[PDB]
DNA sequence: TCCGATCTGCTTACCCAAGCGGCATGACCGTGAACCACCTCACCAACCCACGCGTTACTATGCCCAGTCGGCTCTATTCATCGAAGGGATCATGCTTGCACCCTAACCAAGATCGGAAGAGCGTCGTGTAACGTGTGGA
DNA sequence: TCCACACGTTACACGACGCTCTTCCGATCTTGGTTAGGGTGCAAGCATGATCCCTTCGATGAATAGAGCCGACTGGGCATAGTAACGCGTGGGTTGGTGAGGTGGTTCACGGTCATGCCGCTTGGGTAAGCAGATCGGA
């Protein structure tokens, strides 16, 4: 299973919901692609750190604690998963 | 031997033996004194009591007798000291706070 | 089949001391455990750095008190310092 | 003669609704597939714990919500209520991410 | 007589090319010693400590002014205003 | 020492902004900037003093200030190591 | 010590000290034990980073007709390199000045 | 006291790269501060990595993974290559 | 007459509140047991405390000129208002696909067991590094 | 022209060498558990299209206040000397934290099991937005 072009799965309504939770009243139509790119960059960084943490342990499954450690490295601690 | 009362009861507190063991096998110092576990356990217990009291107050204001992540987020972000302490902390299933900029409100 | 120690017994005794008629969900239990572990790590690291900067090989109550003063802001630091001093005094009184 | 709400009202209602709630806003399966595709450039045939993908989704949504808050503030600073890519770029520039 | 802005660019170029301190040594030293009077009375300061404080403060102020200018340009202006400083400090994390 | 905050004069703020790439300056940003500056100092110095009070010292050494700055995520290179 | 003392820094072909790094890792309280190849790796990485920064600083100093690296040249070298700037992003270099960047909007 | 610093090693590296370029005392102090900061960063990350896997020894693997985590992009790749070369030259007598 | 406000008076979606399943979800008992915190004696090394001494931080004085302070001009910049148009909001339809849920087979994480390599720790020592002194050239 | 740097020289202390001893790491095996993939149903949230409003951007003009210039003034920095507050080192004592061996108390885990807190669903009402209609200030 090779996956391709799944960044478009972060649909326009999902970005609208995220903005509404952020307290946004109006949304420019060209901000969805920018938000998708920002999300892709953030996910790339966090997932790369998580994969590094996983492969240091000679593992093949990315656990939740690897993601927690990666997020702690980024400076954004996450509470709820360990 | 003796009756062997725990240190957590001698100090009147949270575990003191477990905190001491973590301080030892956490590679923080070559030696760990006998006042470090008691002080650290007391500080942790105070912080936990404060955050739990605020979360319970939020739950009571929400008419629910069970603290959930949303209540913890509300308690943490509604205080100033806790929001300064845990500003850079994400809480799973905690949501955000209902604030809206005054400009967006209808005229 | 492995012991998983956590601060779940102790943040429920504290909860029953503060609010004797209020429970807590499993997700909130995990969040409380994560918070306690993070604060423990922060205070312990600050105390370790304080002891290393002074060329010391012990962590006494002074290092923990200074770490609490450094991290905890405002009235939280004062109240935590008072609580820790009171607990240490009770411990060395018996 | 249908009843049509004036623009900006349903937006405010949705703001209140999505700030009063706590659930995840991105669909779970598309985000999981996106995460798995992203993790393909770092290691082949990787496996993901369900809790790992859930934590990734929680962190991503929290980061995006904070970024949208900063973007809304930067847009209101420019005497506008419509948030543009300029506001996102400025928010990420001031925060120190670009 | 140069038009308003011609000498401003010259000053910007001169103060970006150079690397010396911009706040005077003595007023900043007195400010630091006055601020440190609410934390510990009869407190002495090393010369290198005051110098380091001045470098840190001026670097922070220069970074803040860069962010403030970015915010002011974002709002279709060249004159930076206190609202720009407040927005920069809010977005940064202060 | 009384009211030494006004020692950060208007030309000093202008020079700091010029180094920051600022072309024009509003008249009300001086009395604001000073306050911000004081706040910054009111943090860093405080931590420095704490680092002194733990060491049973009186003089605030440069390393206390360096550690205080490192605490807030602003590392300073050149002073004391 | 019957045999001649061959420093471990010469064995690895480095200039930075591996013995000093090993002692710092041991007495710095990072772990109960440290491997033999950890000081060597850390010294090699430190030497590479120092060589990179010094090469860029020397290039900057030569660009300014100077034959002596000063903090200003170090700041110029750090800020002009994307990787180094991202690495040393939070640090401030004493007497390093500021990169001469003026926004194009303010220019006439 | 006998205070230790990386001044002599930084000077050796500078003479290796730029044969006829000096370095100021303040610049050398800044170089020493940078070296100490990076040393402490990599050592702390290696310690955290070793503790996460319930290990007890910081071997070369922990240092390499900490280098991969800290240094960005091509810096990490080149530092990893240089460290691997040095460690594989050290174990061969 | 007349025009834009200004009530005012229905409609009308929307959300919050209350009550009845009904359910899954903490609290707790009940073992049960594996863990590890507590008690006690040796001990030795990190720490404490008094004393010495030399940095070095603070103080007072003199001055002088480059930096600062205040005013005057005026012009570039900022702010208020208008028009508008098009970019975005809102809503109705159709349907794609994410969500609910069960099987499987592969695949991997965790635990046990040699057993061999590897790191701490002991004692010696002899180079490397820092500490100082002094010429000398890069800014 | 010069004051910060790059060549000595010493001397001492710490990294290297050798050996012991204990303790992790790699190879190997075994076993449960836990994802990836596949399958079906469906309904609801997404995609698309229509309609239309009101936000933002460009133009224009007032206004305003900050930049530039200039005269007065005055305190920051440099030079000098003086004095003691205190930081660092040193030596002797000391006390308290580690280590090892038992030993039961704490705590985690698995299974109900049981109130039971909360959610889904339905019903009902408070509510504020929205558009048509009547009226009212002056012109």
């Amino acid at each position: 299973k090779v996956l391709r072009d799944n960044i478009q799965g972060i649909t326009k309504p999902a970005i609208r919901r995220l903005a509404r939770r952020g307290g946004v009243k109006r949304i420019s139509g060209l901000i969805y692609e920018e938000t998708r790119g920002v999300l892709k960059v953030f996910l790339e960084n966090v997932i790369r750190d998580a994969v590094t943490y996983t492969e240091h342990a000679k593992r093949k499954t990315v656990t939740a604690m690897d993601v927690v450690y990666a997020l702690k490295r980024q400076g954004r601690t996450l509470y709820g998963f360990g | 031997r003796a009756k062997a009362k725990t240190r957590s009861s001698r100090a009147g507190l949270f575990p003191v033996g477990r905190v001491h063991r973590l301080l030892r096998k956490g590679n923080y110092s070559e030696r760990v004194g006998a006042g470090a576990p008691v002080y650290l356990a007391a500080v942790l217990e105070y912080l936990t009591a404060e955050i739990l009291e605020l979360a319970g107050n939020a739950a009571r204001d929400n008419k629910k007798t069970r603290i959930i992540p949303r209540h913890l987020q509300l308690a943490i972000r509604n205080d100033e000291e806790l929001n300064k302490l845990l500003g850079r902390v994400t809480i799973a299933q905690g949501g955000v706070l209902p604030n809206i900029q005054a400009v967006l409100l209808p005229k | 089949r492995s012991r998983k120690e956590s601060y779940s017994v102790y943040v429920y005794k504290v909860l029953k001391q503060v609010h004797p008629d209020t429970g807590i969900s499993s997700k909130a239990m995990g969040i409380m455990n994560s918070f306690v572990n993070d604060i423990f790590e922060r205070i312990a690291g600050e105390a370790s750095r304080l002891a290393h900067y002074n060329k010391r090989s012990t962590i006494t109550s002074r290092e923990i008190q200074t770490a609490v003063r450094l991290l905890l802001p405002g009235e939280l630091a004062k109240h935590a310092v008072s609580e820790g001093t009171k607990a240490v005094t009770k411990y060395t009184s018996a | 003669k249908p009843h049509r709400y004036r623009p900006g009202t349903v937006a405010l209602r949705e703001i209140r609704r999505y700030q009063k709630s706590t659930e995840l806003l991105i669909r779970k399966l598309p985000f999981q597939r996106l995460v798995r595709e992203i993790a393909q450039d770092f290691k082949t045939d990787l496996r993901f714990q369900s809790s790992a993908v859930m934590a990734l989704q929680e962190a991503s949504e929290a980061y995006l919500v904070g970024l949208f808050e900063d973007t809304n503030l930067a847009a209101i600073h420019a005497k506008r209520v419509t948030i543009m890519p300029k506001d996102i770029q400025l928010a990420r520039r001031i925060r120190g991410e670009r």
